[PDB]
């Protein structure tokens, strides 16, 4: 029950510093006009294009 | 200059919200919702390190965007309390031009362009260092002249 | 009982590989989403 | 000019083709048997991604095909019903301008060239944005205004 | 019976894999107005030089 508990623990962190990840080197596409994410990066971070 | 695109977002008003490229845009350190509704029900991103919020602009309002350039030749912009004189990469005004209130003002260049907003700045003598959001090719980046103060 | 008792565990039983696999998984997906994460600060850090 | 030909259904007009260069190029949304029988006849290769239908143009006997460019700088284009401005990635017109079954025409630069093909357009207030189909150097692109519907 | 049958079939769909990857790469070329075939790209489309 406890070595389930802890496995699972790390995965949920781990998914949580992937987001954190997404957000931070995303939002300044965002934040700067024509949302320009290059082709490579939006299939990387699963994010969409300026223009979807 | 000759155009408004400064929605406050507050029945006291600390800064302005505008429009600029298809972004909607306000300063991340003043409260408030904007007014208008549109923008109003808008969620935002925000980023801490650049004291920015930004949302999508509705499709319905989008032709009334201020234009946008990520240019900067050395010169003089134009603002709703004056000019400001760039030089060295800087924007600077004559202290008293601008006040606590008035940020998220958008600083033009001569074709009526977007260059950069208003965040706060320092009082050093007779002239006042502008903290400003800017930007360049594919980035936004951040100007903070020390002493400078949020308005 | 001629020996002693089992003790606490650290002693289980071999073929126990599938702990260790698991385990690894595990932190490996962790050593590896930290890494992303410690590239991107690093990347937002010299950005301004 | 006059290098535009009608596509036809039964009971109505629903759209142009158009004689660029080599290629004969007719918008893919647009359903109906264009009125020249020596087009008519012509098969066409039809793409969903690009929303174009193009074929070989009879040269031998259509020498009437326009001039075209893959060259977009700002400024104002010729779309037949008025002026385009173009500025950014989008081109834009008034919005009583716009109009169904105008799909199919061309924008004409100040040289004569055609640069983009009119698919539809979206209303963003005081303005509609152009849905238009255009080309670079090696390959045709398309541009899709957010909101866009086909005309 | 059945292994011939689903040997076919494979090939049958590995051709029709490969036609459609043809067309899709090969349209944006024969789509555009004033547009010629790269050399290497018409030998791997397997298609016919340029516009003739």
């Amino acid at each position: 029950s406890v070595a389930s508990f802890v496995l699972l623990s790390m995965v949920g962190v781990a998914v949580g510093m992937c987001m954190c990840a997404r957000r931070r080197c995303i939002t300044p596409y965002e934040l700067t006009p024509g949302a320009t994410v290059p082709f490579l990066l939006s299939l990387i971070c699963c994010i969409r294009t300026a223009k979807a | 200059n000759d155009c408004i695109f400064e929605v406050k977002h507050e029945g006291k008003v600390t800064g302005y919200a505008c429009l600029v490229g298809d972004k909607v845009m306000k300063p991340a350190h003043v409260k408030g919702t904007i007014d208008n509704a549109d923008l109003a029900k808008l969620a935002f991103k925000r980023s801490s390190k650049y004291d920015l919020e930004c949302a999508q602009i509705p499709v319905h309002m989008k032709s009334d965007a201020s234009k946008f350039t990520h240019e900067k030749p050395e010169g003089y912009y134009n603002w709703h309390h004056g000019a400001v004189q760039y030089s060295g990469g800087r924007f600077t005004i004559p202290t008293g031009a601008g006040k606590p209130g008035d940020s998220g003002r958008p600083i033009f260049d001569n074709k009526g362009r977007v260059v950069a907003i208003v965040l706060g700045g320092a009082n050093e003598g007779a002239r006042t260092a502008l903290s400003v959001v800017t930007w360049n090719k594919d980035i936004v980046t951040k100007i903070t002249p020390e002493g400078a103060e949020e308005w | 009982a001629s020996h002693t008792t089992l003790g606490v565990q650290d002693i289980s039983a071999t073929a126990m590989s599938w702990v260790q696999k698991i385990t690894g998984g595990v932190g490996l997906v962790v050593a590896v989403a930290a890494l992303i994460l410690i590239v991107v600060l690093c990347v937002s850090f010299s950005r301004h």
